[PDB]
RNA sequence: UCGAAUUUGGGUAUAGGGGCGAAAGACUAAUCGAACCAUCUAGUAGCUGGUUCCUGCCGAAGUUUCCCUCAGGAUAGCAGAAGCUCGUAUCAGUUUUAUGAGGUAAAGCGAAUGAUUAGAGGUUCCGGGGUCGAAAUGACCUUGACCUAUUCUCAAACUUUAAAUAUGUAAGAAGUCCUUGUUACUUAAUUGAACGUGGACAUUUGAAUGAAGAGCUUUUAGUGGGCCAUUUUUGGUAAGCAGAACUGGCGAUGCGGGAUGAACCGAACGUAGAGUUAAGGUGCCGGAAUACACGCUCAUCAGACACCACAAAAGGUGUUAGU
RNA sequence: GUGAUUUCUGCCCAGUGCUCUGAAUGUCAAAGUGAAGAAAUUCAACCAAGCGCGGGUAAACGGCGGGAGUACUC
RNA sequence: GAAGACAUUGUCAGGUGGGGAGUUUGGCUGGGGCGGCACAUCUGUUAAACGAUAACGCAGAUGUCCUAAGGGGGGCUCAUGGAGAACAGAAAUCUCCAGUAGAACAAAAGGGUAAAAGCCCCCUUGAUUUUGAUUUUCAGUGUGAAUACAAACCAUGAAAGUGUGGCCUAUCGAUCCUUUAGUCCCUCGGAAUUUGAGGCUAGAGGUGCCAGAAAAGUUACCACAGGGAUAACUGGCUUGUGGCAGUCAAGCGUUCAUAGCGACAUUGCUUUUUGAUUCUUCGAUGUCGGCUCUUCCUAUCAUACCGAAGCAGAAUUCGGUAA
RNA sequence: GGUUGCGGCCAUAUCUACCAGAAAGCACCGUUUCCCGUCCGAUCAACUGUAGUUAAGCUGGUAAGAGCCUGACCGAGUAGUGUAGUGGGUGACCAUACGCGAAACUCAGGUGCUGCAAUCU
RNA sequence: GGGCGUGUGGCGUAGUCGAGCGCGCUCCCUUAGCAUGGGAGAGGUCUCCGGUUCGAUUCCGGACUCGUCCGCCA
RNA sequence: GGGCGUGUGGCGUAGUCAGCGCGCUCCCUUAGCAUGGGAGAGGUCUCCGGUUCGAUUCCGGACUCGUCCGCCA
């Protein structure tokens, strides 16, 4: 009962987010969005691997659920449940609409045509562009070769043409290995929950003072 | 029978066909809208100014 | 609406031209005279053969007339009339209207 | 004004026509086509509110027909004499213009002010003309 | 239907700004404004009375008529293939003086200042603006300051 | 069907909104859901068809507003004709300089509004589930809220910020400066406002470029179905679909090229001669190198040129070059 | 109007018509009557039939329902 | 003989009167009809950062309400949260603190507003008179709405000032006719007085199809002028839907992803389905089905030769060249 | 230079937490007969400048302070965009040519200036 | 043709992941009639078969299946 | 298909930003002719959000029935 990709593929329409003025849509199918050991520490997964877009199109949320359960599933049976951390990095906020016809024999006696032919809501979509990251996993170096495996099955769930890189970058953070590794030599880095908290020049000294006490221990 | 709502094209080479001139502007702009207090009193001062012009120049 | 009986306003009347009391009524229209012109034009218009020679109207959209009230000079007697908006309900009679008390 | 107009396809169940210059209040409403290409033709049946007749009828969807102001008021009984009853407003204003009703409504309406209740009477008025339709008893406030 | 009222689609055109709001300050009430002057229409949305249209937000015109609160601004609207004369009358919180009518007049009195002190010894006095000319010749040393030669940079991913 | 509610001759009666009808709107002289003839009458038609010699010059519109207006008119616009007042300017689909105005593209969400993923630390006179508890505004875990510091992703009807392109004004003589006349306006007041008298400043007189004359008036035709292309863009799965914005076109237009074609590329046209080219081409059809140079490809459906006359995901120790 | 014979043609007069020798001021023309006026005229009373009120009529036009319980019943 | 000043007849007046006559029975519109109002308007957006800008585009709204919810002045600060106080608790009243508006301002939405434009109190009628000018829509017509003045007369405050309805953007109506107010002015044409009538200036009674006819159907008995500007065939563009084919592989298959299948996803093809559109045809291209007859396509049911099997034989299934 | 009265621009001026303030001026402060206003002389009104106090207001300083302001060749000539091609690509889209050119980020600095009149060790 | 739902004892019919009632009738007792009542009875492969579960109407898949709904042309 | 209306105790319906009646169950009362009265037990107002001082009342979404249409080809 539900059309195909191709015929919501490309970035036609203006952004049609759900709102005040929607009020009824239909619910993502997507639903989860990180995965694998999310609890985990940040110096637990150094290695970050990046699946990532090379079209500018819509991908569906149905796509994004069916690519997820693919990479997780796969992971999960090669490499154990809490070897990784995935993180689906795309959300869909753009709302697909049919104007739906009759299929019926005889139906131009009651169909009306293209008049009035403003689309009902169905779907649920997200718009990516050139370099836009879909998939994000982290884990350590000896699982490389199965977490280019999982994107690469997983691939295949999406239109378009997707890439592979291994990234530069510790983890989920922002700075290079060799530059978080300077970092957290000092004590200017502090854990959170998944992520890490980063000591700055500025702000009160006393504040800068009761967190991060190893750095000022100099 | 539906046809062609509106459209703008043609317009602006109709227009610059023998077009946009600019308005003529003139010394001695209307006084009209000019705020009648004004008026009233102006029409004193230029009457005493031509009066002593002519007693000047007589 | 609610308007008040009485109402100082201007009086053009060729002796007060100032502001005097003024009672006010609503206007009424008052019944059409028979000998006016063109009652007479129709009455002669109609008789004899040929039906109805006039459009008489039947396309009614309006649900609201316009109130006039017209006001009095209590002094000199003359008279003013002036139009307010379109209102369905209308009063005379003073009750004011009182902030702090119950429903 | 007194009255107002309206479409034939505007007005619904239990609401108020003008049909004959009478006040009436329509039980019955039907659409039939006229003829294929045609506009559909309304047949109205209401029943007049003072008299209790039925009266039916027929025009065009499009049409306007007229629609009186009804409004329904609320008032105390004093006294029933003459076939004139005697009410008293919120505020104290009294009239005695009522005529007393004079079917069922009026008989129980005479028995029940003869043994003695609280009768709070309710009147409608549609184009200049009054008259009473129901009577209840206050609960509250004996 | 459409709308087409008097204040359509003025909705960011009307908002005040960020962070001033509320009163307006007292030079536009203590400006001066003569018949003649050139100014620049503007309109604060904080004032209801007195305000231009949409059409004339950010158009320059000439005084013609000064009343007590207000002033009457004669500004050329093109209506069809010609241009219309379109009178006014904007109150002073809607309006402020055109500063290149200012500039103007200021390169008007140095230029008679220049003609009138070098009309003294007559020496080709070149009035007129010129625009910006072609560079001339010049001669760069390299002393401390040595050419750096440069490639193009080979292509990394940069995630 | 054939002895009768039979068939039929002649005479006679009924005439056109009338007749007659065992009823079909049947018949009433090949004419009937109102006969025929003549006149009114050359009835009216916003609708279809046609509209008669040559050459020269200029040359459109399918758009605004109103209309029982939507196949039509009026009105403005576009066009022609007649000119008139002057003689290089009170010009300009252009740039520069100076100065405004804007809320789109972009960006932002550890900034307001709204949406939204994940943990962390706290708050229980201040939650809910279990377990331990006599019970307890009891305890221990867990799960929900709220707060605090973070984190992932977004917005036509969100925004602090904010372009590009378009867009207003000014670049003087109708200007600037000095002095002092008028007034019933205005000021405490010759204070100011406006218009003035007299005097000074001229060809670099106030940026560039170009001007093909500049300005003004009257009158009237046709038109008021448009369509296509690039870019922006709306509805739609889409359409040689429907609807907008700026420009250029076709209509109204031939010529060279795209084999062929209204719109594409090039270029717009008096009659000829010579030369050079545009776009496109140079094996032969076919005018012009079976030129030169470096590589790649062998297809038991090769490929061969924009608009344009289609092909995808996924693969291949085919072959070549790379990381 | 229905359409030989045979056998039957049930219920409904609220609506729309049709029909009364009923009862009688509600609607209520012209003429006529009264008042006011200087008159044109205005205002009232009175006011025929028909409407309106009250009956009849379906071999007149026509019409012939629901919800529960246990064919039945409410 | 009967009847008799009653019938009859004549003229007026009321009723009845499809028996008959005349006429009417909107428009837009992805054909028309039904539906809706995109028909007079308003807010935000589409709208592409001046202005303008379409669709039966999206989200909504209007035919009202108000003697205060208008005008002037004075005092005060709101939503919410925290901490307290008998009954009194989630919500009654009182007190303090924080509080850029997260409240309120009649209504739809968007702007605007903090010693206020909000809440409370005091006084009032400027929601008044006289005609001009200007802005929006625009033909620079009307109507509606609005802006700034002039000449009066007022309100309020100590005053500067403010006020010509509602904080701003919507909230509404020609000619003819009737009626009211003013001037108590002009005319009734042989001359006067008084009624009556007609004029001048300003309002009201209303046309919502909102620049403004007085208006029910049917036609299968039908007619005329036209239209491919416009529907019902084929053909053409598109392929949602229909049909057919792939890729990936969580699983089914005792065990085993792929012998045979194959979820969640995703890429295509076809024009033997039905839609969508309206390009051609309305001065006509013979619109069901069957019978008859020829040829073509392959996405192969059988026959020929083969490969694979969860092929022992028999039977079967999957696939290839093949029309 | 401090302070007061009236201001202009309206955070470099605001906010949070501390510290300091000679002189003068502001301020808190004392009182209810009179004018006046309140449930309440708390606010407002009036009287005294006397009985007192810098505790607060106010001013200034401090803070790897929050905010705000300025600058950068910091990001970044990046994103975006005007013009051009019989450019690439099935397409989606993307390079190049002639031009214009952001925002976030990062870093550095700053934290009221000033007009008129009066008055002050 | 397709879609969708459905299924309990001999019959009917109620069901939380923990097969009950009524009826036919099995028996016994009962009663002036115009005859009944009472007390104990049997009976399921929960349509069927797998997986799951801790065991399954109760959870899930397949098949059966009865009922529904929608479908051609001129 | 679409449009319109509908949904409230056992039952039937209304309405202001849960009500009665009729049923009931209890109790009292009454030569009655007749009974009558007083109390109870009964409703997520179809549902879910928002709006509002407050929602049956206002609104969005959803579900449930009942109707009326789906023509000319
Ligand atoms: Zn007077």
């Amino acid at each position: 009962a539900r059309r195909p990709a191709r015929c919501y593929r490309y970035q036609k329409n203006k952004p049609y987010p759900k709102s005040r003025y929607n009020r009824a849509v239909p619910d993502s199918k997507i639903r989860i969005y990180d995965l694998g050991k999310k609890k985990a520490t940040v110096d637990e997964f150094p290695l970050c691997v990046h699946l990532v877009s090379n079209e500018l199109e819509q991908l569906s949320s149905e796509a994004l659920e069916a690519a997820r359960i693919c990479a997780n599933k796969y992971m999960t049976t090669v490499s154990g449940r809490d070897a990784f951390h995935l993180r689906v990095r795309v959300h869909p906020f753009h709302v697909l609409r049919i104007n739906k016809m009759l299929s019926c024999a005889g139906a131009d006696r009651l169909q009306q045509g293209m008049r009035g032919a403003w689309g009902k809501p169905h779907g649920l979509a997200a718009r990516v562009d050139i370099g836009q990251i879909i998939f994000s996993v982290r884990t350590k170096d000896s699982n490389k070769d199965v977490v280019v495996e999982g994107l690469r099955r997983a691939r295949y769930k999406f239109p378009g043409q997707q890439k592979i890189i291994l990234s530069k970058k510790w983890g989920f953070t922002n700075l290079d290995r060799p530059e978080y590794l300077k970092k957290r030599e000092a004590g200017e880095v502090k854990d959170d929950g998944a992520f890490v908290k980063f000591l700055s020049k500025k702000g009160s000294l006393e504040n800068n003072i009761r967190e991060f006490p190893e750095y000022f221990a100099a | 029978a539906k046809s062609k709502n509106h459209t703008a094209h043609n317009q602006t080479r109709k227009a610059h066909r023998n077009g946009i001139k600019k308005p003529k502007t003139y010394k001695y702009p209307s006084l009209k809208g000019v705020d009648p207090k004004f008026r009233r009193n102006h029409k004193h001062a230029l009457h005493g100014t031509a009066k002593a012009l002519a007693a000047a120049k007589k | 609406v609610n308007v008040p009986k009485t109402r100082k306003t201007y009086c053009k009347g060729k002796t007060c031209r100032k502001h005097t009391q003024h009672k006010v009524t609503q206007y009424k229209a008052g019944k059409a005279s028979l000998f006016a012109q063109g009652k007479r034009r129709y009455d002669r218009k109609q008789s004899g053969f040929g039906g109805q020679t006039k459009p008489v109207f039947h396309k009614k959209a309006k649900t609201t007339k316009k109130v006039v009230l017209r006001l009095e000079c209590v002094k000199c007697k003359t008279r003013a009339q002036l139009t307010l908006k379109r209102c369905k309900h209308f009063e005379l009679g003073g009750e004011k209207k009182q902030k702090g008390q119950a429903l | 004004s007194a009255t107002y107009p309206m479409q034939c396809s505007a007005l619904r169940k239990n609401g108020f026509v003008v049909i004959k210059s009478r006040p009436c209040k329509i039980v019955d409403m039907s659409t039939s086509k006229t003829g294929k290409h045609g506009h559909a033709k309304v047949h109205l049946v209401a029943i007049d509110i003072f008299t209790g007749k039925k009266l039916e009828d027929l025009s065009p969807s499009t049409h306007n027909m007229e629609v009186p102001v009804v409004k329904r008021n609320e008032y105390q009984l004093l006294d029933i004499d003459d076939g004139f009853l005697s009410l008293m407003n919120m505020d104290g204003d009294t009239k005695d213009d009522v005529k007393a009703p004079e079917g069922e409504l009026g008989d129980s309406l005479q028995t029940a002010f003869d043994e003695g209740k609280d009768l709070m009477v309710t009147i409608i008025s549609a184009m200049g003309e009054e008259a009473a339709i129901s009577f209840k008893e206050a609960a509250r406030t004996d | 239907g459409k709308s087409h009222g008097y204040r359509s689609r003025t909705r960011y055109m009307f908002q005040r700004d960020f962070r001033k709001h509320g009163a307006v300050h007292l030079s536009t009430y203590l400006k001066v404004y003569k018949v003649g002057d050139i100014v620049d229409i503007k309109a604060n949305g904080s004032i209801q009375k007195g305000m231009p249209h949409k059409f004339y937000q950010g158009k320059t015109g000439v005084v013609y008529n000064v009343t007590k609160s207000s002033v009457g601004v004669i500004i050329n609207k093109m209506v069809g293939n010609r241009y219309l004369e379109k009178r006014l009358n904007l109150r002073v919180e809607h309006i402020k003086h055109s500063k290149c009518r200012q500039e103007f007049l200021e390169r008007v009195k140095a230029n008679a200042a220049k003609r009138a002190e070098a009309k003294a010894q007559g020496v080709a006095v070149q009035l007129k603006r010129q625009p910006a000319q072609p560079r001339e010749s010049r001669i760069v040393s390299t002393e401390g300051n040595v050419p750096q030669t440069l490639a193009p940079v080979p292509y990394e991913t940069f995630i």
